[PDB]
């Protein structure tokens, strides 16, 4: 599962871009 | 002029660029004659 993350890749904010979080962590 | 305010949620006008926020201390240094600095998004968020 590490070896998967890894090869995954406030200015946003900016305007209202907002980014409501997940559910499952 | 008025004074130089930092660090608290206030408005402010730098050579007639308009926009409120913090201005929080800045940790980079431009080019010495640039005035602004900006990010990919295209926003102003850096000023000297």
């Amino acid at each position: 599962e590490d070896l998967l993350f890894n090869k995954v890749t406030c200015a946003q904010k900016f305007n209202g871009l907002t980014v409501l979080p997940p559910l499952l962590t | 002029s008025t004074n130089l305010v930092k660090n608290k949620c206030v408005n402010f006008n730098f050579n007639g660029l308009t926009g409120t926020g913090v201005l929080t201390e800045s940790n980079k240094k431009f080019l010495p004659f640039q005035q602004f600095g900006r990010d990919i998004a295209d926003t102003t968020d850096a000023v000297r």
